[PDB]
């Protein structure tokens, strides 16, 4: 009756083209998240992740480069420094520090990003809804 | 022209800024028509036909919402006067427990408080609202003056403005141009944290670089930049930049981007994480209620 | 029948006061009822503790130096910390100049409305601009104390509305001999307008006194103020208790504030209702503010606070148990704290540089105290080992004036309303008037 709620930061070269590589592949993966393409892991920002859990998100996902990878050279070590802060901010929150998940996933790595979205689907469908959307609507 | 003023979830600090015009206090008062202001005068209900209208506080309890919603009905234009009514100030902290603790802790379990049938005050007073809200949460505002609280002369040139039919324009960078520290211009770079009692803080030089969580850069201008110019890190109070929504999520952001970026590939990045031990309160004392997650989830 | 005065008006913060009658229309009950609520003492669990001086001012915008104060000095004890005295020189100059302005502002802005027009129809009239009109240099005086105040305030503070300087182990910055040189030269005029003040006072309250209104909500109380020496003291010293019979019950350092004051909670107020613990609800009932603390004090530190305070006591005695009467020692108040600025700007220590101490090992539990404009003023914090504040608890002023409030409303209503034609709006106000008189601050009693 309920499903999952999760919204993904891809970047546009390692990441976006690893779900690109699941899709040509025909790895299929549950249907919660959805994907916001950015040029760089190091675009994402701890206000986009607290913008979507505002929106509802029942989990959130950032992909981008391995650390060294980074198309943009070192952009993943900023989004590393301030994915760090985040997870224990969220829980600062009230959040469960696992309803955010980072990963490094290459373009070719299209069966890791298989099992990435079906191992974040199952760990926060067994967390159940987040409950922050219906207190602020209170 | 008609003007109200009314306060709610706040602190009377607006009120009393606006006082602290002075002389100029009088001036404003010959041009204006006050027809009610509870700190003031005795009119008790709110008139019909008010133009002006300057709301200090955020929205704490049932009576708080009831006089927002006939400020509003009542005022032509109605203004979120202050830090408070803007973003939710310090008593959004308050959102960080349920009222149930809050109330407990003031009416129970505080050490002198003797509670001996354990009744929580519940007659002839107001519920509180769920969480502190922004005043722009339950109506509609026009405009708004930033600062806990607005300096005198900003409360002056806001108001004049409306008078002459003018819009008022708020100042727009951010506080580095105002204070008078010295940055490098090789950019920040920030090796440890500090908490504001570690150290020595060199009185001309940033105190970002010198390691304090300092919420300048992250903060509107308009102040003067007193809090660094007096020795302290500036708190934020003034609330963020009209292209910032999350104040504290921005901060976040500038702090982890420059901790160690001098050494970006091999700094750990827990390090950050676990040398703050109160993040919240470091980066969202002043705007909790406006931000993205207004509250801590119970 | 039910009658309501809200809100409460010429007072900082949000209070009512309902009067019932019963069937026959007698006056039945008379309450007073505090309407707000933040919840610092929870929420400041699990903040720095340094930042305590921080959040706490927010309590309030009058007396936010009083907060400021009162949590520096308790996150002084926190860590294991001495401040050195040029320290304890700047905090009690910023102090002063609060209480001038303060003082100032709640009796010309907030009372004399009702002392000048105590018997009028013309509510548009009871305000400052009412004042202003008829008598434009009585609110010019009150301006230029407010101004020479807060000007004192944002100097050695950083801002005249909440100030930042007072940090771990002192100051985060030093007074400058060219602001010390200015702040010495302006600090002559406000001591000539506080003597002017107390004059004016004289005459409105001789004005309260021909309609038969100076004894209104009039009872007998214990009182409580810090002294230093028996001297009146608003910044150090311990805390004295005296009896209503003028008789000195108790002498204790404000950090066993616990062992001799509790606060009861009844459901019809946010307010809670402090009392001696040691003499229980009824008998233990005392009041703290001005009055006060001329009360429990031997004499006052200024020369020229000490004349009206002797011909003070030569006329009401000690003690003084008249509400309205706290508006007069609120004006020796405002000239004694005129006096200190002097007396402190001349003190060559407040310019020192020697400003502050490193912190020491942190003791994890710190009570800091002042006496606030509208009285005794404490903080409590307690903390981890990472300093971490675990458990917070602060007595705060006007909430200890709360049963005196209660009490002299419905004294009030005994007086003057038998059936409810009685309840004119003249009448309502002389309840406010008594409300008034303890100059309360209700977001902070509440806090
Ligand atoms: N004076 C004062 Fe407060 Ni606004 C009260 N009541 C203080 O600590
Ligand atoms: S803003 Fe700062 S000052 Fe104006 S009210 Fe909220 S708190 Fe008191
Ligand atoms: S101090 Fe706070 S404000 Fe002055 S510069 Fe360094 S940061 Fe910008
Ligand atoms: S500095 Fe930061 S804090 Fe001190 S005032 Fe300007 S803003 Fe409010
Ligand atoms: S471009 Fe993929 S992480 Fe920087
Ligand atoms: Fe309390």
């Amino acid at each position: 009756e309920w499903e999952p709620k999760i919204i993904g930061f891809c970047c546009n070269w390692c990441t976006y083209g690893g779900a690109d590589t699941a899709g040509v592949g025909r790895m299929q993966y549950p249907p919660s998240i959805r994907i916001i393409r950015v040029m760089c892991s190091g675009r994402i920002e701890p206000s986009l992740i607290l913008k979507a859990f505002k929106e509802g998100a029942d989990g959130v996902f950032v992909g981008g480069c391995h650390l060294g990878d980074c198309h943009y050279d070192s952009g993943n070590y900023k989004w590393q420094r301030r994915v760090m802060m985040l997870y224990e901010l969220l829980e600062e929150l009230g959040i469960e520090k696992e309803r955010l998940n980072h990963e490094w996933i290459s373009a070719s790595e299209g069966e890791k990003f298989q099992n990435t979205m079906k191992d974040f689907y199952n760990k926060i469908e067994a967390l159940g809804p987040c409950k922050l959307k219906e207190e602020l609507d209170k | 022209v008609k003007i109200a003023t009314t306060w709610l979830g706040g602190c009377s600090g607006c009120h009393i800024s606006l006082l602290d015009l002075h002389e100029e206090l009088l001036n404003l008062l010959e041009n204006v028509e006050l027809v009610h202001c509870p700190v003031l005068m005795d009119v008790k209900e709110i008139p019909d036909e008010v133009e002006v209208a300057l709301i200090e506080g955020g929205i704490r309890n049932e009576e708080n919402l009831e006089i927002a919603k006939e400020m509003r009905e009542r005022a032509k234009i109605v203004i979120a006067f202050g830090t408070c009514a803007a973003f939710g100030g310090v008593p959004g902290l308050g959102n960080l427990y349920s009222n149930d603790e809050l109330l407990d802790k003031a009416y129970k379990t505080t050490i002198t408080t003797k509670n001996d049938d354990g009744i929580i005050p519940n007659e002839e007073v107001p519920e509180l609202v769920s969480r502190v809200k922004p005043l722009s949460e339950v109506i509609e505002v026009d405009y708004f003056i930033p600062g806990c609280p607005p300096n005198p002369e900003m409360i002056a040139e806001v108001v004049k403005a409306l008078l002459e039919g003018k819009e008022p324009e708020l100042p727009k960078k951010n506080l580095c141009e105002e204070c008078a520290r010295k940055k490098s211009e090789e950019g920040v770079a920030i090796e440890t944290i500090k908490r504001n009692y570690e150290g020595n803080p060199d009185p001309e030089k940033c105190l970002l670089e010198q390691g304090y969580i300092c919420l300048g850069i992250a903060t509107r201008e308009g102040c003067g930049a007193p809090c660094p110019s007096s020795g302290v890190p500036c708190s934020g109070c003034s609330g963020p930049t009209d292209a910032v929504v999350d104040q504290g999520a921005k901060m976040i952001s500038a702090l982890c981007s420059d901790f160690g970026i001098d050494n970006d590939r091999d700094v750990d990045p827990m390090i950050l994480p676990k040398s703050i031990k109160d993040k919240i309160g470091s980066f969202y004392k002043f705007t909790l209620p406006s931000a993205f997650v207004p509250i801590r989830l119970k | 029948v039910k009658l309501s005065v809200e809100p409460v008006t010429r007072v900082e913060g949000h209070g009512k006061i309902s009067v019932s009658f019963d069937d026959s229309g007698n006056l039945d009950k008379v309450r007073f009822h505090v309407v707000e609520v933040r919840g610092f003492e929870k929420f400041l669990e699990g903040r720095y503790v340094e930042d305590a001086p921080i959040y706490t001012p927010r309590i309030c915008g009058i007396c936010q130096v009083a907060h400021h104060l009162a949590s520096a000095k308790a996150v002084d004890n926190v860590f294991g910390v001495k401040i050195p005295e040029t320290a304890e020189l700047l905090r009690n100059l910023m102090h002063q100049g609060a209480t001038v302005h303060s003082h100032a502002l709640h009796f010309y802005m907030l009372a004399a409305p009702d002392l000048m027009f105590p018997t009028t129809d013309d509510v548009l009239k009871r305000n400052l601009m009412g004042i202003a009109k008829e008598h434009p240099e009585i609110i010019k005086d009150a301006i230029e104390l407010r101004k020479a105040g807060q000007n004192v305030v944002r100097v050695v503070g950083g801002r005249a509305i909440h100030p930042v300087t007072a940090v771990v182990g002192g100051q985060s910055k030093s007074l400058k001999e060219e602001e010390r040189d200015e702040l010495l030269k302006l600090s002559e005029r406000t001591i000539e307008l506080s003597e002017k003040s107390i004059e004016v006072g004289k005459k409105l309250l001789e004005n309260i006194k021909d309609e038969d209104l100076l004894d209104i909500g009039y009872f007998e109380s214990a009182h409580m103020g810090m002294v230093n020496n028996g001297v009146h003291d608003l910044y150090d010293g311990k805390l004295r208790v005296v009896n209503s019979e003028g008789k000195v019950e108790y002498e204790f350092d404000p950090s066993e504030y616990m062992n001799y004051i509790a606060e009861g909670v009844k459901p019809y107020s946010y307010l809670k209702f402090p009392y001696l613990k040691d003499k229980g609800e009824e008998d233990g009932i005392y009041r703290v503010n001005t009055l006060s603390r001329l009360n429990v004090s031997d004499k006052m530190a200024t020369p020229l606070a000490q004349k009206y305070y002797d011909e003070f006591v030569k006329e009401f005695g000690k003690p003084c148990h008249h509400p309205m009467l706290f508006h007069y020692a609120r004006l020796i108040e405002l000239l004694s704290s005129a006096e200190m600025v002097k007396e402190l700007l001349e003190n060559d220590k407040i310019v020192g540089e020697d400003i502050r101490a490193e912190p020491e090992e942190v003791v994890g539990d710190g009570v800091g105290c002042v006496e606030a404009p509208r009285g005794t003023l404490i903080h409590h914090f307690k903390t981890d080992d990472d300093g971490i504040i675990t458990d917070t608890n602060l007595v705060v002023a006007t909430v200890q004036n709360n049963p005196a409030m209660d009490i002299g409303v419905r004294k009030v209503a005994e007086k003057y309303i038998k059936a409810p034609e009685d309840a004119t709006p003249q009448v309502l106000n002389y309840m406010e008037m008594l409300i008034r008189a303890y100059d309360p601050c209700l977001s902070c009693a509440t806090h």
